[PDB]
């Protein structure tokens, strides 16, 4: 039965994600939409540590634990937290207007192929299918985030510690507040999300690491991005 | 190496 304590971090989390994801960039037009998704991206990085910061014992964490929590986690959270703003009757991330409504062809036109477009779509439907609570979403972003096995952590076992009390929320939360039978394995069906996003990071990075070796493609990007996602 | 990342967390 979900405590104080657990109660407190879901509200916390919602609040979090309501202040920082909204349902300036250089205009949307293979590389055309490169600027523009560039920015987008870059944009929503400043959303992600938003988000983080506000994760109940992100702040016990050293400085560099943060940083290198953030540069591997930021990809994966945006296309997680971009799931409220995607619609199954079409494909699309529609974000209110048409200028700012993304599909397969807008997303494909940024130097990325379909080696990564096709299963992050296939992501966003799998994690439709699962028809989340908002207090489990935002929980799963901040496991995702919070994540003890990312390379360059120092304090593991403080990092483990913040997850677990995450982990356990969410399993608790499932169990009081998720409708049987769609609680059913519910809680692994979500870790699988977070292994389906470590395999789109990765795919993102080895793309990234060639669009990003060819100088006139480095031009286009943001220098947030090229720090975050490097040179 | 990360200033832009330590600004946006302070
Ligand atoms: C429009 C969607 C957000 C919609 C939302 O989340 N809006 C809310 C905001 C807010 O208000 O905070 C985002 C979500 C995932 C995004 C994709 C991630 C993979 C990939 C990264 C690449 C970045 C470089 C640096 C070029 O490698 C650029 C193309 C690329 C395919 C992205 C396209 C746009 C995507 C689909």
């Amino acid at each position: 039965k979900l405590s104080e304590e657990q109660q407190h971090i879901i509200a916390i989390l919602l609040d979090a994600h309501h202040k920082t994801y909204d349902p300036d960039f250089r205009p949307p037009v293979p590389l055309s939409m490169l600027p523009h998704l560039a920015d987008l991206v870059s944009y929503s990085i400043q959303k992600v540590i938003g988000f983080a910061k506000m994760i109940p014992g992100f702040r016990d964490l050293t400085s560099d634990d943060q940083i290198v929590l953030l540069k591997s986690s930021a990809i994966e959270v945006i296309m997680l937290r971009s799931n409220q703003s995607f619609t199954m009757d079409d494909m699309s991330w529609d974000c209110g207007s048409q200028d700012y409504k993304y599909d397969v062809t807008d997303v494909s036109k940024a130097g990325h192929t379909l080696e990564l477009i096709e299963p992050l779509i296939k992501f966003q439907v799998g994690l439709k299918k699962l028809n989340l609570h908002e207090e489990e979403h935002v929980l799963l972003m901040a496991i995702c985030i919070v994540s003890p096995d990312r390379p360059g952590v120092q304090d593991a076992k403080l990092v483990e510690a913040i997850q677990d009390r995450l982990s356990n929320t969410l399993q608790t939360y499932i169990r009081c507040r998720h409708p049987p039978p769609g609680s059913h394995q519910l809680y692994a069906k979500m870790i699988q999300k977070l292994a389906d996003l470590r395999s789109l990071n990765e795919e993102h990075s080895k793309q990234y690491r060639s669009l990003s070796f060819q100088p006139e493609n480095s031009m286009k990007l943001t220098p947030l991005v090229l720090e975050v996602f490097g040179n | 190496n990360h200033p832009m990342l330590m600004n946006l967390l302070k």
